[PDB]
């Protein structure tokens, strides 16, 4: 059971900047006061974050997961509720839901058939899906929950792990900086390529306070992450963002002095490969052995050794009408490949069955 | 497929069910389809549902009928399939092939139409009747030998078998021991269900009236076995 | 739906010369990227249908090289080199869509080999079979050729109808003749009322129809 | 894995990885059951860095594995009286196959310049082929159950752990441990370093 | 290696300087009845040392 919304206002996305955010922890291990490089999912300084913003206005775009995203939302009275993950979203696969109810948080994944439009309404309507067959895994977690509250998130699928990080905060993007500490490391192990956020309408048709979201996206990078004594982050550096940064990082120090570095190589990488013909791919004929008017008998079947010469299986009836071509042993598709040597060749003529007692074994 | 079970006398108000009795082949992995004959020139296909390895729905292709009183359901454990028909309104004579479509790949098949390559493996075994009649025991009537032929000195005689019921009933002269001019015409069916045979034999009247001629009839379904001699 | 219309349905053929079938589809079938949508199929009478040509034209399940189909826009056929007495079967068309499938009209393939000359038999009703209440009397035709005849019963000079069924064989492997038994049954009563029997046979092969005709009164 | 070292008549540890003896102690983190059976002596083709049939097109393992296959000879349960044509492989594919995933895709592969239309024609055939089974058949056609266990070492905590829970905390003492796998020698004291629950 | 054999009946050093030689025998190791006088220890508390 679901509403179809026609009350849409048309308005192209909004980019706004993302300075000192999408930095969390690699890992779990403690570091204190020291310099550490980690290769992992980052999102780059200084990237292109789409702005969202609803009111009336019903911002529900449906983005593909090319890879890990992150969310972040000027939330005031709590306005949104969780977000949608799955391939193409109907019963045909097994979708993750993320739904928070009045007063707790439940994660459930099974072949949901959402709809359209899907979205919730005190609160006492829930219209997201229709039905769910088989399903396995269910979760229940503790709740997470002038604009006042700042809550970022960012979503992972690395080795079918659903690491999803949570941070609360009071207070365009506000420059600062925040530590994402991770929450709940979720083993799902299925299938994610789009994903899509929910929402809350209240009803006084519907209205729709002011809110706003960010959505972000994870890319590979090496960061410089500097820790204190208490054990968090401070600041993040990018390598590839600029050569300033590339100085800091490769030097292992957030203080570069007057001189010159040497830090990094320039280079360019290859599109292609090149590999011209040879030509005089043809040495020996297999006509005189497949096509011929006589064959030997099955009691004295000729022996003919080719050699010095090239194997051709292009020319000799390769696409075949279909008979009983199936062996075991050597593909045709891998037989050029095969660096054979000494191919030995005797034909006879059989009746009938018999082509099953010509097999090894 | 090489034997099939079902068949047999059903009233229409009741349950009907079909089945294919497989061996080593690849049946789990193939599309099947149940093809039945009409007793006049031509043929319709009945049925057809696919395998679950290729996708997740059954592409299930009907006609009218057939979401009328019909259903299917495969197993995927095994190489049968089970047809269950929960009524029947009008259903005479069918044959229920077992055909193979010759098809591994599906594509471009939505749920209303999806190109079909071809059959080859159409199997016999299944006979369905509704006439609701019952069996009993064969009558054996001998036919006097007569000389008015092309060929004088040959006679022939043979045993006429009425009031039969079902068709299968074996018919030899001298326990199989005449070979020449045997011949068995088959069954023909009546106003009243029934069947009948007419099988006739040739000899030659010089050993008429000196070799005996003794027919011997055996009705398996019945369980009667009648020997009848014919003398002019 | 698709209808099928075969135009020579009915016709005999002749060993060593090549005959051809045609059915027509309701529908165009021109959206094929090179494949024709359409295939053939023989029914052996008697064991099991089998498979000459897929879709395409192309050849599979074994078929010999002397069958041969092709066709390509509102045209349709199917090529022998040679009918023989394993080529005994009804042939039908099909198209690969409308998946409400309908086959067309049945054939009869009647090849025509050499005349047989019928031989005619009758058999009269024994004492026993009247006694029983009903009289059933036999006309009987033994190794004719071809296949097709027009057997009918004759009581007093009138033509009986509605009372007399045929059974025929199949092509024997041995004289490759076919055989035809017709079976005519009255009651008791009715037969009492009537003297002369006869029954008469036409043949494609005789000039004229041949009648044998016999009296109560005798054995 | 002491009562499985009994529960089924399997190979033992004709592989290379973690040592066998010693598995009590192994906390490892996140395997992948994985189960099939094959035909013969494609048992060989089932190893890290091996190029085959089946390890090209099929299933594919790669150079680090940190674990090793179980097998076991099984001519009874997968053998049947009739045919047994309940398993399909595939040896027909466009390119490679790259590892620790699974590609089910029933589609028709073509050789020659001509394309089909989902239709095995001339030069068009299809990957999937059957496995011959029967209890009458010799070694190299012997159905053999084998699986797959991989024993991959990840910094998330292992929520499996060999039955070696015993003794209790010393203060104060350089005394030897083995905490989560670790071994080591040190003293077991306090500090004032804040951690996270994570 | 490591088997039942190589765990609680005989068990080889990391070192041995040199290989085993085997052979097959069908005839003097088996009778017309059942050959049950060889047997090979299958429970232990603890490993075997080489
Ligand atoms: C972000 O992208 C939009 C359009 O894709 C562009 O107009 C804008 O300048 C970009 N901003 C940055 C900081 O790259
Ligand atoms: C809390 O969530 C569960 C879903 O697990 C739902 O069934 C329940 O109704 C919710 N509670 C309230 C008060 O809505
Ligand atoms: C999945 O659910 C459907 C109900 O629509 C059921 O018919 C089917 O058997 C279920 N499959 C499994 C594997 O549980
Ligand atoms: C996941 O889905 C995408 C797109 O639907 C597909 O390309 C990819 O192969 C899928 N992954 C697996 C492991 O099947
Ligand atoms: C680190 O911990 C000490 C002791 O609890 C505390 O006084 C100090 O404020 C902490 N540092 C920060 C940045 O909060
Ligand atoms: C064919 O081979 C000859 C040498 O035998 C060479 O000169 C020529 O370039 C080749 N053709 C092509 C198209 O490469
Ligand atoms: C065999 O060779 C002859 C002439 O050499 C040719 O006509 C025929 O097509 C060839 N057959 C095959 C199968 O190559």
């Amino acid at each position: 059971q679901c509403v179809n919304l026609t009350t849409r206002t048309q308005l192209p996305p909004a980019y706004t900047n993302s300075f000192t955010r999408g930095v969390y922890y690699p890992d779990k291990v403690f570091r204190s006061s020291v310099l550490h490089s980690t290769q992992d999912l980052f999102l780059p300084f200084f990237s292109n974050v789409t702005w969202f913003h609803v009111i009336k206005r019903f911002d529900n775009p449906v983005l593909p997961f090319n890879d890990g995203v992150y969310f972040a939302s000027i939330e005031k009275s709590n306005i949104i509720r969780g977000w949608i993950f799955g391939t193409t979203l109907d019963s045909k696969t097994q979708s993750l839901l993320i739904v928070n109810n009045a007063t707790n948080v439940v994660i459930k994944v099974c072949e949901f058939q959402f709809c359209n439009d899907p979205f919730l309404d005190m609160e006492s309507e829930f219209r997201v899906y229709s039905s769910a067959n088989n399903c396995t895994f269910e979760y229940v977690s503790q709740p997470f929950l002038n604009f006042k509250n700042l809550r970022e998130f960012v979503f992972k699928n690395i080795d079918g792990y659903f690491k999803i990080y949570s941070k609360h905060t009071p207070i365009d993007l506000p420059q600062g900086f925040s530590a994402l500490e991770p929450l709940v490391d979720l083993p799902i192990g299925i299938n994610i390529t789009r994903f899509q956020t929910l929402l809350a309408l209240h009803r006084s048709g519907w209205t729709a306070g002011a809110a706003a979201y960010y959505v972000g996206y994870l890319q590979p990078r090496t960061f410089l992450l500097k820790y204190n004594e208490n054990g968090t982050i401070t600041d993040a550096v990018d390598c590839a963002l600029d050569p300033l940064s590339e100085t800091k990082c490769t030097l292992k120090s957030f203080t570069v002095e007057k001189g010159i570095y040497q830090t990094s190589n320039f280079r360019v990488q290859p599109t292609e490969s090149i590999v011209r013909f040879p030509n005089i791919t043809n040495l020996c004929p297999f006509d005189e052995v497949f096509n011929a008017t006589r064959f030997a008998s099955v009691y004295a079947w000729n022996r003919k050794r080719i050699s010095n010469c090239v194997a051709d299986y292009s020319v000799l009836y390769n696409l075949a009408p279909f008979f009983t071509f199936k062996c075991y042993g050597v593909s045709p598709t891998k037989l050029n490949d095969l660096c054979f040597t000494n191919v030995y060749a005797d034909s006879f003529v059989i009746r009938g069955d018999e082509v099953r007692q010509i097999a090894p074994g | 497929q090489l034997v099939e079970s079902g068949g047999g006398l059903v009233k229409p108000g009741g349950s009907l069910r079909l089945s294919c009795a497989a061996s080593g082949f690849s049946f789990i992995t193939y599309n099947m389809n149940w093809v039945r004959q009409a007793p006049g020139k031509g043929l319709e296909w009945v049925s057809s549902i696919s395998s679950n390895i290729l996708s997740s729905t059954s592409y299930i292709y009907y006609a009218d009928s057939v979401k009328g009183r019909f259903t299917i359901s495969r197993d995927d454990a095994a190489n049968s399939l089970f047809l269950q028909m929960n009524s029947l309104r009008v259903e005479d004579t069918a044959q229920y092939y077992c055909a193979r479509t010759r098809s591994r790949s599906v594509r471009n098949c939505t749920s209303a139409t999806c190109p079909v390559d071809a059959f080859d493996l159409w199997g016999q075994g299944t006979m369905v009747i509704v006439s609701s009649a019952s069996t009993k025991g064969p009558s054996v009537f001998p036919l006097a030998p007569s000389s008015k032929s092309t060929s004088g000195g040959t006679a022939a005689l043979g045993c006429l078998v009425k009031d039969y019921f079902p068709e299968p009933v074996t018919v030899s002269w001298n326990s199989g021991a005449l070979t020449s001019g045997v011949h068995t015409f088959p069954a023909v069916l009546q106003s009243s269900g029934l069947y009948s045979l007419s099988s006739v034999v040739t000899v030659p009247s010089s050993s008429l009236g000196t070799q005996t001629y003794i027919c011997n009839v055996n009705h398996k379904p019945s369980n009667t076995k009648v020997d009848k001699k014919v003398e002019p | 739906d698709i209808v099928l219309t075969q135009s020579p349905l009915s016709l005999p053929v002749t060993p060593g010369e090549p005959a051809s079938i045609s059915c027509r589809s309701s529908q165009s079938l021109l959206r094929s990227n090179g494949y024709n949508y359409l295939d053939w199929y023989l029914q052996k009478p008697g064991q099991s249908p089998h498979l000459l040509i897929y879709l395409g034209s192309n050849r599979a399940s074994g078929v010999p090289d002397r069958f041969s189909g092709s066709g390509s826009g509102t045209d349709f056929t199917l090529k022998i080199s040679r009918v023989e007495a394993e080529d005994v079967g009804v042939y039908y068309c099909m198209q690969a869509l409308q998946t409400p499938y309908t086959f067309g009209q049945g054939t009869n393939l009647e090849i025509k080999r050499t005349v047989a000359a019928p031989s005619v038999f009758i058999f009269p009703p024994s004492d026993e079979q009247l006694k029983s209440g009903t009289a059933s009397v036999v006309c009987l035709l033994n190794n004719f050729y071809p296949r097709e005849a027009k057997v009918q019963w004759k009581v007093d000079n009138a033509l009986q109808s509605g009372n007399s069924q045929e059974s025929v064989t199949e092509q024997d492997s041995k004289d490759s003749t076919y055989s035809l038994s017709s079976t005519l049954t009255l009651s008791k009563a009715d037969y009492e009322k009537h003297k002369v029997y006869a029954c008469e046979v036409t043949h494609q092969g005789l000039s004229s129809p041949v009648t044998k005709s016999f009296n109560r009164g005798e054995c | 894995y002491s009562v499985l070292y009994n529960l089924a008549p399997f190979f033992t540890f004709k592989c290379y990885g973690v040592s066998p003896t010693k598995l009590n102690d192994l906390c490892f983190t996140n395997v992948y059951a994985d189960s099939f059976v094959i035909r013969g002596d494609e048992v060989r083709q089932i190893a890290p860095g091996q190029t085959g049939n089946i390890a090209d097109y099929n299933y594919k393992l790669p150079d680090d594995f940190t674990g090793c296959v179980i097998a076991w000879n099984s001519n009874k349960l997968d053998s049947k009286v009739s045919g047994n044509y309940n398993y399909l492989y595939r040896l027909f594919r466009k390119s490679n196959l790259k590892p620790f995933e699974r590609d089910i895709s029933t589609e028709i592969y073509q050789a020659g310049n001509k394309p089909c239309n989902g239709v095995a024609g001339f030069n068009c055939y299809f990957p999937l082929r059957s496995y011959s089974f029967r209890p009458t058949y010799g070694v190299g056609h012997q159905p053999y159950r084998v699986v797959v266990l991989s024993f991959e070492l990840l910094h998330a905590p292992a929520t499996v752990c060999g039955p070696k829970k015993s003794t209790n905390l010393v203060k104060n003492k350089c005394v030897n441990f083995n905490f989560n796998g670790l071994k080591g020698t040190g003293v077991l004291t306090e500090s004032n370093k804040k951690f996270l629950p994570f």
